[PDB]
Formats: C-alpha cells, sequence, structure tokens
C-alpha cells in the first residue's frame, strides 16, 4: 500500500484488515497491579517488592 | 571677459512589489457500522464518494 495513495488499494487493504487485524491501541497498568486481581489473595509484600 | 557656467542632475528610482498567496483544506470523516473492505474503499480522503 506504501507505493500508491489511490482507492485500487484500499479495497484488498481492509480486506486483508478484515483477514489479519493488528492493535490500534492499548490501555495500559503496571505489571504489579494484576498481581493483586489474582485468585492467590493477599500478596501485600510481593506486589510492594516488585512496585 | 569672464565666463561662468554650472549644471545640476539628480536621478531617484524607488520600486517595491510583494505576494502573499495562502490555501488550506481540511477533512474529518465518522463513519460507524460494516467496518469491512467496502468501507475501507469509501474511506479514501480524496475522493467523495
Ligand atoms: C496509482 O496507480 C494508478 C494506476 O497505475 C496511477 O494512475 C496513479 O497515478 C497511481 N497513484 C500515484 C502514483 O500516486
Amino acid at each position: 500500500l506504501a507505493q500508491n495513495r489511490s482507492t485500487i488499494t484500499y479495497r484488498s487493504w481492509g480486506r486483508s484488515l478484515k483477514y489479519n487485524p493488528v492493535v490500534i491501541d492499548f490501555e495500559m497498568q503496571p505489571i504489579h497491579e494484576v498481581l493483586r486481581h489474582t485468585s492467590l489473595g493477599p500478596l501485600e509484600a510481593k506486589r510492594q517488592n516488585l512496585r | 571677459g569672464v565666463s561662468v557656467g554650472k549644471c545640476r542632475g539628480i536621478l531617484n528610482e524607488i520600486k517595491d512589489r510583494n505576494k502573499r498567496d495562502t490555501m488550506v483544506e481540511d477533512l474529518v470523516v465518522l463513519v460507524r457500522g460494516g467496518a469491512s473492505e467496502h468501507i475501507t474503499t469509501l474511506a479514501y480522503q480524496e475522493l467523495p464518494t
């Protein structure tokens, strides 16, 4: 698609986007935050150490 | 016999020219529904339809 900016390429470009969609954007949080939301229960010491 | 003469001349020329041109264009699209290949075809910013 990089070569040309015409309508001939956007068709199959959107088709391939349907085939394989890349990640457009994502919200993020530190990795120590997911430890609080685990089934293992309280992990405050390990969470603070990793923070 | 006495002879005397005097001559004087002056010329002044000033020229000024200014030219300024500006043109811009903007485009905003907001489409919701059917994000398939056809709407990507229609997402062509240059052609209007
Ligand atoms: C895209 O391809 C068409 C067909 O070859 C061509 O006419 C057009 O000029 C191209 N667009 C460019 C080079 O920006």
